[PDB]
């Protein structure tokens, strides 16, 4: 007996209207197969929004808690577990995943068997196991069927490319997905037309369409009650508003601490974009975190020293960050910052080298303004925006 | 650098 | 009879080994056909065999010979075919136009089918039609035979190549296949020259300049059509205009030699000449001052300012801001004014149009000016990676 | 300019 009926039994006797709010609430107007699932041992509804939707209504202080105990003892071979697969990866709840997707590899359904195996693909890339050339050949091989794992073999490497900052390639692999073709299972449809919001909006980031991206973060949210996407939504409108409105910025992010209040890894995204939206407007920034080697966070430091004329702590820093991997987009921050630095007018064209690179048309503005302020000449300007990277 | 995610 | 047989039996009344050397020149097996053309009113199997024979032969008089034999074609045969292409390949516009309006009213499919798109490729090159116009003519053909699908791509790339538009050629010249062409061994040795003299091209607008040179070394040992190696001796001279004055003017005085009695030719070698001798800042005898064309009102500018006149510079200048410049005339206007005004921005303009036409061989001139002015060294590398989108 | 042709 599941806690979630363990629980959900108890608190019915205290309180007895629930029924007609659940079903509200459930997706069904009508209550015959709450009963059903309340009562039989084993019987799941026909969508996974139905319990979703009221775990989050009723318990949504212990979501992790119920959701983990619910999905582990699942027939792995059932649609409830194959849309559990997806609610477990959407929420980034690992221990969830993991579990099932080695359960859904040894199975003997086949369409269990497909999901499983496309979702460790997705995992062994995002964790730097194999790499995207490893992936898309294993992909191949499974001669996959579902029209739900032929939009997911495509949303796994939109994320790959978007964590190594290689923007190029989105913009025309999320036109292949067609979530339309999705018809058996209305949660996993759902949940990907979510996720296509956020990635087109981190797509219109990419392109300096701003007012659309704001659009597509809007309509992720309208979409979704997975706080994972509500984090990307607020982070993604609040990266869009960075160079133009500050306290507008600002509230995006600051939101997004306030529902993350419960999430390390969510809080930390959140500082470090506030700690780049003040290094941005050069102010004072208590963001910063000292305690850390990361690429992302060692940038921060050096350019808040840069801005406030510690330009010996900033060197320092730097030394640390010459040592270390970049990948293309952040080959083009160590040059801006570099730039600033030294006030070198060729790191500013390296780091333009680099963003044309990654296809990232939103922070080359910043090399640009450098190169401004230094008296480049306006055609030359206009030229550099104007060409592309091959 | 800023973060990104999706 | 025709002229050329008429003059053919004249000499072999008094010179009866002629017939074993005609032979051999029309590259006959035996000597059967050559008896067979000069007695019954017939073809060779391939156009070259009289070709070879009227140039072998009667090279003073092969406009005259040739465009009485082939007006007087069946245009219903693989001969006439051919001899629609040997004029287009020989620019005889006159002999072509007739070809042209005669196979189109034909009876016969495939003499129809190439009238009709050898009259797309002359109303293009005259700006009858426009590339799009064109596109759709061919389009409607519904082409069938390899010669003219290998043609149909071939008149495109020459409209890129005059208008300065480089950027499409490097992929549409991959989708000819002239292996394919297996029945006009004629028509697929002219089409093989057409695509080196054009690759030879394609090549130095990549600035890839020795495999540009080997190319029109190529068109030169598989032809004997005066335009094609008026052009390869063209393209040659032009990949050594930055490096080798000797040599570039070598190979631009051997087209003039070949070009003596044919005005457009020794024309042509003229600027390349004029172009020559600007770029290396001498001397310039080959300035054409009675001319309004874009191209030689920019060397008499250039001119001007290798010699310090600068007021006479922008008197001409002034006058090519009226003309109407394509993409890669424009780039060479705005580096002309920013040699005179020592303007950076307009050598900026100069790339960005040069990188329109996708020229990356004259992008060398307002690079090097930008160099002297002393430009960042990595903003120049920066600005050779990227490409106009 | 400088003279280009096939």
């Amino acid at each position: 007996m599941e806690l979630i009926r363990i629980a959900m039994k108890k608190d019915l006797e205290n309180d007895n209207s629930l029924m007609n709010k659940w079903a509200t609430v459930a997706g069904l107007k009508n209550p015959n197969p709450l009963y059903d699932f309340l009562n039989h041992d084993g019987k799941t509804f026909n969508e996974f929004s139905s319990i979703v939707n009221i775990v989050k209504s009723q318990y949504p202080d212990r979501e992790y808690e119920l959701m983990k105990d619910y999905c582990l003892n699942l027939d792995v071979k059932t649609k409830a577990a194959r849309s559990a697969l997806e609610y477990a990866d959407a929420n980034m709840f690992f221990e969830i995943e993991d579990v099932l997707i080695d359960s859904m590899i040894s199975c003997s359904n086949m369409k269990s068997k497909e999901y499983g195996k496309v979702y460790k693909i997705h995992r062994e890339l995002s964790n730097s196991v194999i790499t995207e050339f490893e992936a898309v050949k294993r992909l191949g091989k499974l001669n996959i069927k579902t029209p739900e794992m032929n939009s997911f073999s495509r949303l796994l490497l939109l994320y790959h490319y978007l964590s190594t900052g290689n923007f190029s390639p989105m913009a025309q692999l999320i036109k292949q997905i067609d979530l339309s073709e999705i018809s058996e299972n209305m949660y996993i449809r759902n949940t990907y037309q979510t996720r296509v919001h956020v990635l087109m909006s981190n797509i219109k980031l990419n392109e300096n369409s701003l007012e659309e991206c704001r659009e597509y973060s809007k309509k992720a949210l309208e979409s979704t009650n997975i706080l994972r996407f509500q984090v990307f939504s607020y982070l993604t409108i609040g990266n869009s508003l960075l160079f133009s409105n500050y306290e507008l910025a600002q509230e995006n992010f600051l939101k997004g601490l306030s529902i993350s209040v419960q999430n390390e890894n969510y809080n930390m995204i959140f500082q470090q974009a506030l700690c780049f939206l003040n290094n941005v407007w050069r102010k004072e920034n208590k963001w910063i975190n000292f305690e850390s080697d990361s690429i992302m966070d060692l940038q921060e430091q050096a350019h808040c020293f840069i801005n406030f004329n510690e330009n010996s702590k900033a060197k320092e820093v730097l030394d640390k960050l010459d040592l270390l991997v970049h990948n293309d987009n952040e080959l083009a921050m160590h040059y801006y910052l570099k730039g600033r630095l030294e006030q070198n007018k060729a790191c500013f064209y390296s780091s333009i080298e680099y963003f044309k690179k990654s296809n990232d048309k939103f922070l080359i503005r910043l090399p640009l303004l450098e190169l401004q302020k230094m008296g480049e000449n306006q055609k030359l300007l206009e030229l550099l925006l104007l060409l592309e990277h091959h | 650098g800023m973060p990104r995610g999706a």
